[PDB]
C-alpha cells in the first residue's frame, strides 16, 4: 500500500503520470483553442 | 599525531584528483612517516567507483 | 487589425495568395466530401473540417499576419510593435515557464541534497515537498533575481571540480 | 473473536475494533499505516453522511410527487431545472463555501483542537475536542452523544446506515442509467410486480 | 501571536509579527532573509499606495461619465484617448523625467533613509521610519494619535485596492468595459453577468 505509493513515486512512473497529464492538457488546450499559430492580438 | 584530525572535512589540492576542489572527511591519518597518511573519504565515487584514497598533507586544505 | 506591410511582405488578410490557399485547401476538401452522402458520418466529418479551415484561414487574416509571395504568413521576430504576437508574448510565456521548470529543479536538487541519502530521494521523488517546491517555482524570477543579487545562485570558483589542465 | 465482514477469516490486522463498524474489511491493506488510517476514516465518515444526504434529497423530492403534496422532478432532472441562476453562478457560490467550510475540516483533521473557535463570533464549539469527524459541539444541537457508552454505538449505527447509502447511492445511479426513472419509481414498479419487472425481469441484460 | 491569515497553524518564523500587516501569510517563501524582506515592505506600501490611486483614476472618469456629469473617457482607452496637452510620448518622456527624480531619491532613502530639498535649502524631511516620511508628505499631519493602527488600516486598504486593480484589469481584458460598467452590469443581472460570459475580447 505505502509501498506502492512509494513505487510510483518512482523516476519512471511519475515521468509516465506527468507527461500523461501534460500530452492531456496540451491536447485540451488544442482543441479548445486550436490552430494557433502566433498569440493574438 | 599530525596533519587534520579525525572527522574534519579537507579541501582536496591535488590536482589529477577526482575529487579536486571538493571536500571528503579524513578517516585517519598515518603518523609512520609515510608518503601519503591522509586518508579521506568522498560521499561520491569516482569513475572507478572508489569513495575514498590517500593524500599529503600539502594536498589538503582546512 | 491592419497591419502595415514590413520586410517586402503583404498583410494576410488581403493576401490574394492567401485567398488562392483557402480556396485551394477547400475545394481539396469538397472533392473528398463528394465520394460520401451527406447523411454519413464521414461526410459532417469533413464538413467541419471545412468549417475549422475556413475559420482558421479567418483568424490568420484577422491576428495581423504578414504572407508572402508563397501565400503563407511569416513571423516578424525582430520586436516589431505590430507582431509582438509572434514572438515576443510567447516567447516571454516560454522564457517564465521554462524558468519556473527549472527553478523548481534547481529548489528539489538542492532541497534533496540535504537529505541522509539524496541519491536514493533522486528517483523516488518525496512527492509532496517536490509539489511544494513546485508551486513555490510560480515566483521562480522573483527568487532568482534574489539568489543572483544575494550571490548564492552561483557557487565560487574555489568550490567547483576543475581539470588539471 | 469480534464479529467480521467473513467469519472464518481472521480480521485486518491492522484494524483492530477501536474504530465503529469495523469488520476487519480490508483485502487490499489501504490502511495499515496509522496515518493513512486516520485520513481514511475521515474519508469513509464524509462519503457515508454525504451519500445519506444524497440519498434523502433524491428520495424526498420523489415521495412529494407522489403524495401529492408538490410536484417536483427526479434527482438527474433537478440539474437541468431553471433555477434563479445557472448551474455556473450557483457552483460557484457552492464552491466558495466548501473552500470556507473544508478548510476548517481540514484543519480539524490536521489539528482536533483547531477549528472549534467561531472566527466571526468567538462561539466555542467543543472546548478542547479532539475526536476527529465528529465535531458534537458544533454540530449536536441535540445533545444525542453526551455518553459515551451511548456515543459509540450511535456511531456504530451511523456508520452503518452511511455505508448502505452508499451502496444505495450507486445503485440509484445504476439503476437511471439502466432504467431512466427516478429510484422511487423504480421501486414502485418493483413492488408491483417482482417476477415482471426489475434488472433480469424486464430482459434488460 | 498576531491575528494570522491561518487561524489553525502558526506564522512563519521569519514574520515577527510586528510589521504594519503581518497576519502570517507567506506560503511560498519569499521572506527568508530580513533584508530583501525590507525590500518587499516598501515595494508592498508602494504598490499598494499606487493601486489605490490607480482604482480611483480608473473608477473616477467611469463614475463621472456614467452620472453624466463629465464626459471622460474608459481608464484602458485613456492613453488612447487624443486631446493631451502633448503626444504621448513627449509627455511620456516628460514624465519619466519627473519621476527619476522623486523615485531616485525615494531608493536613496530605501537605502539610507538619512541620505535623503536644496530648492528650499531650508526646507528638509524630518527624520521618519523608512517608508513612512512625514513632514511635508503629510501636510494634514497628525500623527498624535494611534500610528500602528492607522499604517495597518493603510496596507490593508492598499492590498484590497491591488486586488481590485489587477481584477479590473483581466475584466477590461476580458469584457473591454469600464469597470464601474461591469460592476453596475453585475448590479442589473447578477447571475448572468459574472465571470462565466468573460471572453477575452482583447488584450
Ligand atoms: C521547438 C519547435 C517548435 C515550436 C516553436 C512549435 C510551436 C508551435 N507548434 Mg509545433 N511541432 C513541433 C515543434 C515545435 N512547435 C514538433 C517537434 C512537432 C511534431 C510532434 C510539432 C507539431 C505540431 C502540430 C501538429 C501543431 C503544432 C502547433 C504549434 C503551435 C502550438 C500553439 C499552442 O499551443 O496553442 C506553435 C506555433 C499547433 C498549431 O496551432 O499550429 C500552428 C498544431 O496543430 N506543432
Ligand atoms: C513550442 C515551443 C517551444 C518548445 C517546445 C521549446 C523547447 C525547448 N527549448 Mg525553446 N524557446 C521557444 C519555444 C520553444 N522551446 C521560444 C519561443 C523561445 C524564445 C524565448 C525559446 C527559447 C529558448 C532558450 C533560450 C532555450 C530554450 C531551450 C529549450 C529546451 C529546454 C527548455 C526548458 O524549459 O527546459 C527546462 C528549463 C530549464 C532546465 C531551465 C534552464 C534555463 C531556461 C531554458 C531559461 C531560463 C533562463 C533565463 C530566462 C535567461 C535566459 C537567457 C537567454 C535569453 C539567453 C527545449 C528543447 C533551452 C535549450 O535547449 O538550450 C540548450 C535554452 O537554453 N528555448
Ligand atoms: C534541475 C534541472 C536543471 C536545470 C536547472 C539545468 C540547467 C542547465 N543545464 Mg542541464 N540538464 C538537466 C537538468 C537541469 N539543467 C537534466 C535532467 C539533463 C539531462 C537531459 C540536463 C542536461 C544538460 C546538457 C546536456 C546541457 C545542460 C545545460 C544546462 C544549462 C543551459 C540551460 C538549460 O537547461 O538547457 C538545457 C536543457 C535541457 C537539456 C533540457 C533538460 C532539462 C529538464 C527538462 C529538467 C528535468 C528536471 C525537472 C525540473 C524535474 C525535477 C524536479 C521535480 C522532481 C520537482 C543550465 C545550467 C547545457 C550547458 O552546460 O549550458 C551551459 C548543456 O550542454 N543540461
Ligand atoms: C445532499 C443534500 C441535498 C442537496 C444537494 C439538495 C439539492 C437540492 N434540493 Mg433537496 N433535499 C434534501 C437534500 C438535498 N437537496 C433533503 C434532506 C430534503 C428533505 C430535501 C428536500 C427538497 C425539496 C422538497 C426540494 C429540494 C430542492 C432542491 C434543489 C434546490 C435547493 C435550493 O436551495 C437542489 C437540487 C427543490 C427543487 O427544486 O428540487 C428539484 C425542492 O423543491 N430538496
Ligand atoms: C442499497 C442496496 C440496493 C437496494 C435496496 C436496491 C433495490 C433495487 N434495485 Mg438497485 N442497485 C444497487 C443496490 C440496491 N438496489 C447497486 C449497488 C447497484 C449497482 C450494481 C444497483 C443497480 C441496479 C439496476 C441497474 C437495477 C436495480 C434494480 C433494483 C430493484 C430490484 C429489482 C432487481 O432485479 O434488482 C437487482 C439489483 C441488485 C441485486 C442490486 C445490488 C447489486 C449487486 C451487488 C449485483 C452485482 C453487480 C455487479 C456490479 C456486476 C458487475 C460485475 C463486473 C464487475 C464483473 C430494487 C428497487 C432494478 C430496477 O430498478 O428495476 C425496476 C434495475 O434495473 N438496481
Ligand atoms: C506586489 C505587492 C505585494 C508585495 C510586495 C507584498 C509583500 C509582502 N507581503 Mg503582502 N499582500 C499583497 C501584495 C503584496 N505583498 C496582496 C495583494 C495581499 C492581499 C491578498 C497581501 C496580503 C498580505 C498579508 C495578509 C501578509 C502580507 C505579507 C507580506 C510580506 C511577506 C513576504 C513575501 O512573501 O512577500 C513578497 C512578495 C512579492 C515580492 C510579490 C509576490 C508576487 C507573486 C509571487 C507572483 C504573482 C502571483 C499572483 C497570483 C498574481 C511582504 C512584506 C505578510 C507580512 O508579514 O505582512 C507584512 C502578511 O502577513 N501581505
Ligand atoms: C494614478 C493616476 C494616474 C496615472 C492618472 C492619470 C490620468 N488621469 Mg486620473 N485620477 C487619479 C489617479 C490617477 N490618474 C485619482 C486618484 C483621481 C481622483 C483621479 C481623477 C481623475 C479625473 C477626474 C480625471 C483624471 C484624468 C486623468 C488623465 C489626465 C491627467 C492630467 O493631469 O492631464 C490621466 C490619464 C482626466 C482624464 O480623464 O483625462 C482624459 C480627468 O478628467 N483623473
Ligand atoms: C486607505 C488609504 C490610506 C490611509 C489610511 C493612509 C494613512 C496614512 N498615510 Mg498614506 N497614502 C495613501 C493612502 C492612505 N494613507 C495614498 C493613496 C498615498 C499616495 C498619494 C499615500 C501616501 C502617503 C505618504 C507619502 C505618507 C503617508 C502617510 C500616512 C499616515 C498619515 C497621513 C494620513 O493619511 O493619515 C490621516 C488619516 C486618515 C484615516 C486618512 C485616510 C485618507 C482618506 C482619503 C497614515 C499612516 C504619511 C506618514 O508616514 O505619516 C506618518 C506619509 O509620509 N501616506
Ligand atoms: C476586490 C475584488 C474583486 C471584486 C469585488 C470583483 C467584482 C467583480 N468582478 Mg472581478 N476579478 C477580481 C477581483 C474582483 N472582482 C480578480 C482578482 C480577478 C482575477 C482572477 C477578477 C476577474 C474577473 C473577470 C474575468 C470577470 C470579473 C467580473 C466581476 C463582476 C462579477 C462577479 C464575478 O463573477 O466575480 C468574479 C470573481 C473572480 C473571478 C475572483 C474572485 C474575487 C476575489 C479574489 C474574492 C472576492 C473579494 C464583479 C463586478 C466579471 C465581469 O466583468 O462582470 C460584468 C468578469 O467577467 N472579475
Ligand atoms: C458521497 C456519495 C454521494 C453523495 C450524493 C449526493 C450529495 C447527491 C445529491 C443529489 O441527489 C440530490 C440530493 C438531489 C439532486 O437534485 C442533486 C444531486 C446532486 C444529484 C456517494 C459515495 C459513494 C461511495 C461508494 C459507492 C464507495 C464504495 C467503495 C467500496 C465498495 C469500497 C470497497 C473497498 O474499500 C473497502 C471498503 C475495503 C478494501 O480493502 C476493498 C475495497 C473493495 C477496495
Amino acid at each position: 500500500m505505502k509501498n506502492f505509493q512509494i513505487y510510483l513515486s518512482t523516476a519512471p512512473v511519475l515521468a509516465a503520470v506527468w507527461f500523461t497529464v501534460l500530452a492531456g492538457i496540451l491536447i485540451e488546450l488544442n482543441r479548445f483553442f486550436p490552430d494557433a499559430l502566433s498569440f493574438p492580438l | 599525531q599530525v596533519g587534520p584530525p579525525r572527522g574534519t572535512m579537507v579541501k582536496i589540492l591535488r590536482p589529477e584528483s577526482y575529487w579536486f576542489n571538493d571536500y571528503g572527511k579524513v578517516i585517519s591519518v598515518d603518523q609512520t612517516g609515510v608518503r601519503y597518511p591522509v586518508v579521506v573519504r568522498f560521499e561520491k565515487v569516482n569513475y572507478a567507483g572508489v569513495s575514498t584514497n590517500n593524500y599529503a598533507l600539502d594536498e589538503v586544505e582546512y | 487589425r491592419d497591419v502595415q506591410p514590413y520586410a517586402g511582405l503583404t498583410p494576410c488578410k488581403t493576401s490574394k495568395a492567401f485567398a488562392k490557399r483557402e480556396k485551394t485547401e477547400l475545394k481539396a476538401l469538397e472533392k473528398r466530401l463528394k465520394k460520401y452522402d451527406p447523411e454519413s458520418a464521414p461526410a459532417l466529418a469533413l464538413q467541419a473540417t471545412m468549417e475549422k479551415t475556413k475559420t482558421r484561414f479567418a483568424n490568420y487574416g484577422e491576428s495581423g499576419l504578414l504572407c508572402g509571395k508563397d501565400g503563407l504568413p511569416h513571423l516578424i521576430v525582430d520586436g516589431n510593435l505590430e507582431h509582438l504576437g509572434e514572438f515576443a508574448i510567447p516567447g516571454l510565456g516560454f522564457l517564465y515557464v521554462a524558468g519556473w521548470i527549472g527553478y523548481a529543479g534547481r529548489s528539489y536538487i538542492q532541497e534533496n541534497k540535504t537529505a541522509s541519502k539524496p541519491t536514493e530521494g533522486e528517483i523516488i521523488i518525496d512527492v509532496p515537498k517536490a509539489l511544494g517546491l513546485m508551486f513555490q517555482a510560480g515566483a521562480w524570477p522573483l527568487l532568482a533575481g534574489l539568489e543572483l543579487k544575494n550571490g548564492t545562485l552561483t557557487a565560487p570558483e574555489s568550490e567547483i571540480t576543475v581539470s588539471p589542465r | 473473536e469480534r464479529p467480521v465482514w467473513y467469519p472464518g477469516k481472521a480480521p485486518a490486522p491492522h484494524l483492530d475494533g477501536s474504530l465503529p463498524g469495523d469488520f476487519g474489511f480490508d483485502p487490499l491493506s489501504l490502511s495499515a499505516d496509522p496515518e493513512m488510517r486516520k485520513w481514511m476514516v475521515q474519508a469513509e465518515l464524509q462519503h457515508a453522511r454525504w451519500a445519506m444526504l444524497g440519498v434523502a434529497g433524491a428520495v424526498a423530492p420523489e415521495l412529494l410527487t407522489k403524495i401529492g403534496v408538490a410536484d417536483l422532478p427526479n434527482w438527474v432532472d433537478a440539474g437541468t431545472y431553471q433555477y434563479w441562476a445557472p448551474a455556473g453562478p450557483l457552483f460557484f457560490i457552492q464552491m466558495a463555501m466548501f473552500n470556507w467550510a473544508e478548510v476548517r475540516r481540514w484543519q480539524d483533521m490536521k489539528n482536533p483542537g483547531s477549528m472549534n473557535t467561531d472566527p466571526l463570533f468567538g462561539y466555542n464549539s467543543n472546548d478542547t475536542n479532539t475526536d476527529v469527524g465528529y465535531p458534537g459541539g458544533l454540530f449536536d444541537k441535540l445533545g444525542y452523544a453526551k455518553d459515551p457508552a451511548k456515543a459509540k454505538e450511535l456511531k456504530l449505527k451511523e456508520i452503518k446506515n452511511g455505508r448502505l447509502a452508499m451502496v444505495a447511492f450507486l445503485g440509484i445511479c445504476a439503476q437511471y442509467v439502466q432504467t431512466g426513472q427516478g429510484p422511487v419509481e423504480n421501486l414502485f414498479s418493483h413492488i408491483a410486480s417482482p417476477g415482471s419487472v426489475g434488472y433480469f425481469g424486464s430482459q434488460g441484460l | 501571536t498576531q491575528p494570522m491569515w491561518f487561524p489553525g497553524m502558526d506564522a512563519p518564523q521569519h514574520l515577527k509579527g510586528e510589521l504594519p500587516g503581518d497576519y502570517g501569510f507567506d506560503p511560498l517563501n519569499l521572506g527568508k532573509e530580513p533584508k530583501d524582506l525590507e525590500w518587499y515592505v516598501q515595494a508592498e506600501l508602494q504598490h499598494g499606495r499606487w493601486a489605490m490611486l490607480g482604482v480611483a483614476g480608473a473608477a473616477a472618469p467611469e463614475i463621472l461619465t456614467k452620472m453624466g456629469i463629465s464626459d471622460l473617457p474608459n481608464w484602458h482607452d485613456a492613453p488612447n484617448y487624443q486631446g493631451y496637452f502633448t503626444d504621448a510620448t513627449t509627455l511620456f518622456w516628460v514624465q519619466m523625467l519627473m519621476m527619476n527624480w522623486a523615485e531616485v531619491r525615494r531608493w536613496q532613502d530605501m537605502r539610507k533613509p538619512g541620505s535623503v530639498d536644496p530648492a528650499f535649502s531650508g526646507n528638509k524631511l524630518p527624520s521618519g521610519i523608512v517608508g513612512y516620511p512625514g513632514g511635508i508628505f503629510d501636510p494634514l499631519g497628525y500623527a498624535k494619535g494611534d500610528l500602528n493602527k492607522l499604517k495597518a488600516k493603510e496596507i490593508a486598504n492598499g492590498r484590497l485596492a491591488m486586488v481590485a486593480f489587477a481584477g479590473i484589469m483581466v475584466q477590461y481584458d476580458h469584457t473591454g468595459v469600464g469597470p464601474v460598467a461591469n460592476l453596475v452590469a453585475h448590479m442589473s443581472d447578477p447571475a448572468h453577468n459574472n465571470v462565466f460570459q468573460a471572453k477575452f475580447i482583447g488584450f
